[PDB]
């Protein structure tokens, strides 16, 4: 029940790669994990990966494993359950085939079943 | 510094008056409302931001945050002409004068 | 759905309140022999995940603790000697500058009907004029009672511990300032091992800080709220009184004994403090680097000594050995920092007639301690008092200051265990 | 319940040193602490010092710690130790320091909130 | 694991759920100035300790730890989903926002039982 | 209706035995002169409360408001038809009735008790 | 009616010198007996 704004459109050409935040607000930042997902131009929709940031551990699908820099800071707490977090994306071998519109997601849940499952999303950022 | 906007104010009676206070800086909540006459000395009216002191008028009412902070008068009367302070620890405004 | 509610008895949440704490010691006026015997294994439960609000400014610990050294002062006054025949007309003389007197007075002895013409020695801070004829301090004011010579003047480990069914939450945060919410959570029984110790413009054998040194304040902007400054490193301080002062015990009743200063056997000295300039001006060097954190990285940063008030305030008011000293600070406090073996010495006089708090209608005579006074403190936190070009002075006097800056890290909670959800469960019939 | 009562009106000529003296009574003095601000005929409210009676502590606004002395007279009688009286010296009184001085009380039992509820008349100082 | 007394203060109130007896032990228990306010403790806590399980006794709850109860879940109390709560907030989060309503609730689960055991004088009637 | 605290008093028992909740919240909570003297009062208040839960938990009736047992109805303690008890009489006229044999009937409502469970631990001897 | 309940079979060690009744009899009757001088008089003045 927060916000999840990202940076802006940052636009390079191949072989660079590219930082993109999201800073959070609203919600404990460490009690949902961080899933990136994009939507490029010549596909659908690709998960990433996400990360979580209580316990600093990270699972991201094999497409991305050797290109994708995922990162995440400390919270600053705010209130008793509110909080304000920050989670980084690089990705490594860029092309433009990874043009596309870039998100991050918190986690659903703190337990069960759909734990990690991308539910509050951001704004997007497009790449090259 | 404090700084009080109008400096003068025509009023007539019955109306709603209000007047503003603004801050060199974030004050948060802590500041008060003076009503001052001459010859006499300065009464508290409300204390931090909304709190309005016991037997004061409940006419008189308190608003605002950060640098910007408010003094309404519902249904303005006799006794409420004066010039008023805003108060933030020890910078006191310069005033407003009704007539 | 089908969802009814179901009735949870012990679950973790806990409202905001405050009980009566109770003390707790190991093996003295605070009685901490009468306190429940501090429980050898301490357990500190850590809460995950947990964030809390604090404020040291709103906790109760500190108005609890600040009355309950009072109501301990007044406990260990009551069987004590009363010295009211000592309000008497007294003939005193200088000692062979000027301090420290010879006064001789007709004393009531055991005989109701006998007097007697005894002498005693008398600092100047307990004498006032009307040989020359002077008199108690005290005595156009108020009732005096001699401190019983047996309770210690010692700070005591005291642990405040809530009942069943509290409980007390620290902050394990190296930075905490006084307010807002505690990422690092802990849950305790009882508080650390807390000296009492009364003391002014320094805070004496108290706690460190960890990491940095730390200054915490309401609101830093209004000069009217006491800066309590607690160092990272602690600065040495040694006090003594090196008169070798002897007590003459003066029967003034069946029963009753008034303990005076018989005679100093040999030199007659100066009280004093030292501290080290070195450890004093990288302490002084630490605490003006925190302070521009709020004030500016450009305006400067003064210090000067006290500018009113009362001997309690305006010197390094504290105790010593048993005797009550009263250290002038302006060494300490003499310095102004810009944008970019050694030892201190502190005048301290020695007074007798004190009134512990700003209790008034009593006061307390300190019996004289035989022997050279000597004592080995550390000055761990400092009381500052910004003018309002920035220029701080030391002070304090509201003994609570004393109290909060080791009391901050606590705070009380009441554990309320009855939690209503709903599932989908139901009773059968 | 509180009411602090000035002292009268005073005539010095440039040089000279004036007490101000302010009696209170109807509320426990050392626990609410007294302000001293002064008022020049068309200007605002300006802030001399404050004392804090349980002790005596002193603080004073630009310029004043020079001149200015603030002192007081606690009660010692052991029914009525609400009531004290403090005082301000101000030695050096230039034709400028001709004003409308103050004495303040703070509502705040033992701490400080700078809200003011009780005055006192007023003393009007001229230095001529 | 053994967290400690409140050591699920930060979990979810499924995780927590199973930790109640920790809270349960402390809770009478533990984790001439003081003799009199000793004892001034000594007595508030039986008492708070009485009333928790006084409303146990009159709800049918005496001996529980997890009850169920009669009352069904009114969703103008709170319309959350189930795996929305106990598996996402903490029980410090819950007692917040059934704060309001924590009275009306407790009211409920007592009639709910004087009429059960009413219907029980019925059912051995024969 | 809500009669309140001790409201169905001259009501008839019938009437009243559904109204027990009511006198059972107020209880043990409510509807330096006496400092020692309320301590006093918050001492004796839980002291009587235990008693009367004593009593219920050695009868097996911990938790329990209305409460059936194992003993039967001597005739020689109230020849009284049911109908002209639960539906004439109040329940101060009956505790004076049976004022006497009270004590008789608390000792039968205890080893009715511990007979019981010594037949049911040897009902799980196997 | 002093109810005093003979233990059949038991056999208990006994040792009259740790005994803490003692030990809290002696001290309730010097307790008693500062209690019962609190309110008479002083014989102060008589020390002449
Ligand atoms: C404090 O608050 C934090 C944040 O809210 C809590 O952390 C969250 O805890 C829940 C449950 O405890 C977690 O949900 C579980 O997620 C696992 C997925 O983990 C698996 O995969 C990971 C990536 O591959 C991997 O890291 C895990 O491997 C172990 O090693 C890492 C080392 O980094 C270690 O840190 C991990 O803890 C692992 O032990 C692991 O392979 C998922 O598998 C779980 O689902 C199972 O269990 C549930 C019931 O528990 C069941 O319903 C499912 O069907 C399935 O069987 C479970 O969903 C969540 O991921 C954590 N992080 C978040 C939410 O960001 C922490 O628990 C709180 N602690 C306290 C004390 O309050
Ligand atoms: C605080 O003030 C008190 C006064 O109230 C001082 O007490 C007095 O101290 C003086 C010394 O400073 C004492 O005087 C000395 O008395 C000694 C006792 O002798 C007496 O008794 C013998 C009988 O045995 C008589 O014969 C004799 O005459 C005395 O009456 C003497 O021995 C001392 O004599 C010394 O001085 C003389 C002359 O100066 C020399 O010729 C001698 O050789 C010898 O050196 C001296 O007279 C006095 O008795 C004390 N009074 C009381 C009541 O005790 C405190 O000392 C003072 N304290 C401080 C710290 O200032
Ligand atoms: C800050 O804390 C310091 C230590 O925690 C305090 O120093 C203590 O001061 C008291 C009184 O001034 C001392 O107590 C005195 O002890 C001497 C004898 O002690 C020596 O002998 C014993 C043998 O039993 C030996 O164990 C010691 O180590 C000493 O060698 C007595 O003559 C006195 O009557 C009195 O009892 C403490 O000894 C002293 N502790 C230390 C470690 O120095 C200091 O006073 C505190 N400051 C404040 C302001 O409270
Ligand atoms: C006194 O301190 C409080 C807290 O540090 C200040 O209040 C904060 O003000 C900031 C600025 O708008 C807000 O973001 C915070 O939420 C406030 N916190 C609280 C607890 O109120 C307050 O402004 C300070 N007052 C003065 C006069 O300096
Ligand atoms: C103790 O010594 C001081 C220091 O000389 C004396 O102080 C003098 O007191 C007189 C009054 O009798 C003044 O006129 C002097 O100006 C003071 N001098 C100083 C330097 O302060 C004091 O009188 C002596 N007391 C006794 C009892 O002898
Ligand atoms: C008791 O006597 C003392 C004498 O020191 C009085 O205190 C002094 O009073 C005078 C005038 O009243 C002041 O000039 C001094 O500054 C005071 N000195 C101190 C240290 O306070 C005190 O007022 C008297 N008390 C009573 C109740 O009469
Ligand atoms: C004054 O200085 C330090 C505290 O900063 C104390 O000495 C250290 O005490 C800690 C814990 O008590 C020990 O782990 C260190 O080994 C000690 N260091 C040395 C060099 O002895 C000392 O006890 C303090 N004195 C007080 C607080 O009275
Ligand atoms: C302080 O003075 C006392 C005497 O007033 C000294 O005590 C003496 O100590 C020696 C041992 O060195 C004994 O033989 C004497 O009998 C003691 N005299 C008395 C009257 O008890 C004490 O040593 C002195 N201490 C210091 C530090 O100077
Ligand atoms: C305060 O006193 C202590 C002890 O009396 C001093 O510490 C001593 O310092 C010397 C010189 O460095 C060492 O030889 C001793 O071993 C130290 N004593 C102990 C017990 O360790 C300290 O230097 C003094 N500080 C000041 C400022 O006076
Ligand atoms: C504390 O010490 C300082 C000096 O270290 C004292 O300062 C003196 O102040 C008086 C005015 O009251 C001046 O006349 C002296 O010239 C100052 N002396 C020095 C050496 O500067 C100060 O008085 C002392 N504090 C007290 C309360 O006496
Ligand atoms: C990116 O991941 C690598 C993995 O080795 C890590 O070393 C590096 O610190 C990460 N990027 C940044 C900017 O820290
Ligand atoms: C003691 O009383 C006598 C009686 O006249 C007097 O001469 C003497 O000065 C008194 N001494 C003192 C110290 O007051
Ligand atoms: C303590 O830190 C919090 C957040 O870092 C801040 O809001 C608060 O103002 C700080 N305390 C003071 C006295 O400045
Ligand atoms: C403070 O210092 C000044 C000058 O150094 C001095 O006149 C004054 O007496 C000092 N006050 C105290 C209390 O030390
Ligand atoms: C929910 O509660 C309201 C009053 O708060 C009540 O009027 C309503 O009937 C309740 N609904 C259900 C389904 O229990
Ligand atoms: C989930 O919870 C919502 C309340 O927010 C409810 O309306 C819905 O019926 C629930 N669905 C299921 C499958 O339990
Ligand atoms: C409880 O009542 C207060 C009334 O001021 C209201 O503000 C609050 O929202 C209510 N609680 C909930 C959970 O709605
Ligand atoms: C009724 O009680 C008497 C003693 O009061 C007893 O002797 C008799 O057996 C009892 N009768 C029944 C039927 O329980
Ligand atoms: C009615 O009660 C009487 C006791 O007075 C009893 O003898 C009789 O058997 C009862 N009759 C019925 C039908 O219960
Ligand atoms: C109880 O015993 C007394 C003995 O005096 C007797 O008078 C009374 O009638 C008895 N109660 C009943 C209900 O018979």
């Amino acid at each position: 029940q927060g916000q999840l704004v990202q940076s802006g459109a940052t636009t390079t050409k191949p072989g660079s790669s590219v930082k993109i935040s999201c800073k959070t607000s609203g919600y404990r930042f460490n009690f949902y994990h961080i899933n990136w997902i994009r939507q490029t131009a010549g596909r659908g929709p690709e998960w990433m990966g996400w990360i979580s940031p209580y316990s600093g551990d990270k699972n991201l699908a094999p497409a991305f494993q050797d290109r994708v820099n995922m990162t995440t800071d400390t919270e600053v707490p705010v209130t008793s359950f509110t909080s304000t977090g920050a989670a980084y994306m690089e990705i490594r071998n860029l092309t433009s085939d990874d043009t596309g519109t870039y998100f991050c997601a918190k986690g659903l849940l703190r337990d069960g079943s759909s734990t990690w499952l991308p539910y509050l999303w951001g704004q997007g950022t497009l790449l090259t | 510094h404090v700084t009080q906007s109008p400096s003068s104010l025509s009023v007539s009676i019955g109306d709603r008056v209000t007047i503003n206070c603004q801050t060199s800086q974030g004050v948060g909540s802590d500041l008060h409302w003076y009503q001052h006459k001459p010859g006499r000395a300065p009464k508290l009216l409300i204390h931090h931001t909304s709190s309005v002191e016991d037997g004061v008028p409940s006419r008189f009412s308190g608003s605002g945050f950060h640098t910007s902070f408010n003094l309404t008068i519902s249904d303005l009367q006799a006794d409420d002409i004066a010039t008023y302070y805003c108060q933030v620890l020890q910078f006191f405004g310069r005033g407003s004068r009704l007539h | 759905e089908n969802l009814w509610v179901t009735v949870y008895y012990g679950v973790p949440v806990w409202k905001d309140a405050e009980t009566t704490l109770f003390c707790a010691s190991d093996a003295n006026v605070w009685a901490t022999h009468a306190c429940v015997p501090t429980d050898p294994n301490p357990q500190e439960i850590h809460l995950e995940n947990v964030t809390e609000e604090f404020n040291m400014w709103k906790n109760n610990m500190v108005e609890q603790m600040h009355t309950d050294i009072i109501s301990l002062w007044d406990q260990s006054l009551k069987p004590c000697v009363k010295l009211t025949p000592l309000c008497v007309t007294l003939q005193c003389t200088n000692v062979t500058r000027g301090e420290l007197k010879n006064c001789s007075f007709n004393m009531t002895t055991e005989l109701r009907d006998k007097k007697q013409k005894v002498y005693s020695l008398f600092y100047r801070l307990d004498v006032v004029q009307i040989n020359k004829e002077y008199r108690l301090i005290n005595c156009n004011t108020s009732a005096i009672t001699q401190a019983c010579p047996k309770v210690s003047f010692e700070p005591i480990p005291i642990h405040y511990c809530a009942p069943a069914g509290f409980a007390i939450l620290k902050c394990k945060d190296k930075k905490f300032n006084g307010t807002g919410p505690c990422p690092s959570v802990s849950t305790v029984q009882c508080t650390h091992g807390i000296k009492p110790v009364v003391s002014t413009q320094l805070l004496l054998n108290g706690s460190l800080a960890e990491e940095e040194v730390m200054i915490r304040s309401e609101n830093i902007t209004n000069n009217a709220k006491n800066i309590l400054v607690q160092f990272n490193t602690p600065v040495q301080i040694n006090c003594t009184r090196p008169n070798n002062n002897t007590r003459k015990s003066i029967r003034i009743g069946p029963g009753q004994a008034f303990y005076a200063t018989g005679d100093i056997i040999g030199d007659i000295r100066q009280a004093h403090c030292n501290v080290s300039k070195a450890t004093w001006n990288e302490t002084l060097g630490k605490v003006v680097k925190q302070l521009r954190k709020h004030f500016g990285n450009n305006t400067i940063i003064r210090f000067a000594n006290s500018s009113g008030g009362d001997l309690e305030v305006t010197t390094h008011s504290f105790n010593c050995g048993g005797e009550f000293f009263y250290c002038n600070t302006s060494g300490l406090f003499n310095s102004t920092w810009i944008s970019n073996n050694d030892s201190i010495t502190l005048p301290c006089r020695i007074k007798q007639i004190i009134n512990m708090w700003q209790r008034i209608g009593q006061a307390m005579y300190a019996p004289p301690i035989q022997g050279v006074i000597r004592c080995v403190s550390n000055i761990t936190g400092l009381i500052l008092t910004r003018d309002g070009t920035e220029t701080f002075r030391p002070g304090g006097g509201d003994m609570r200051d004393n109290w909060r800056s080791e009391l901050y890290k606590y705070k009380v909670v009441k554990i309320e265990p009855l939690g209503v959800a709903p599932t989908r469960c139901k009773r059968r019939v | 319940r509180a009411h602090l009562v000035q002292s009268g009106t005073a005539m010095k000529k440039p040089g000279a040193s004036v007490r101000v003296s302010c009696q209170t009574s109807g509320y426990t003095f050392t626990a609410h602490i007294l302000f001293w601000f002064r008022q020049a005929p068309g200007r605002g409210l300006e802030w001399v010092g404050w004392i804090k009676p349980q002790y005596g502590a002193v603080n004073f606004g630009g310029g004043f710690r020079d001149r200015v002395t603030l002192t007081r007279q606690l009660s010692q009688d052991p029914d009525d130790p609400d009531w004290g009286i403090a005082y301000m010296d101000i030695r050096g009184l230039k034709p400028d320091d001709t004003a409308v001085y103050y004495c303040a009380r703070d509502r705040s039992y033992g701490d400080s909130s700078w809200a003011l509820d009780a005055w006192g008349q007023g003393t009007t100082v001229v230095v001529s | 694991v053994f967290l400690g007394f409140l050591g699920a203060a930060g979990s979810t109130m499924g995780a927590a759920s199973m930790t109640l007896t920790v809270q349960a032990r402390n809770l009478l228990s533990g984790i001439t100035v003081w003799g009199i306010k000793q004892l001034q403790a000594r007595v508030l806590a039986v008492e708070r300790y009485l009333r928790d399980q006084q409303l146990l006794g009159i709800w049918g709850c005496s001996g529980k730890l997890i009850c169920c109860t009669n009352v069904p879940w009114n969703s103008s109390w709170s319309n959350r989903n189930l795996s929305e709560i106990w598996d996402n907030m903490t029980w410090l989060q819950w007692d917040k926002e059934i704060s309001n309503y924590t009275q009306i609730i407790y009211g409920l689960l007592e009639e709910s039982q004087n009429q059960q055991e009413k219907n029980e004088q019925d059912l051995l009637a024969l």
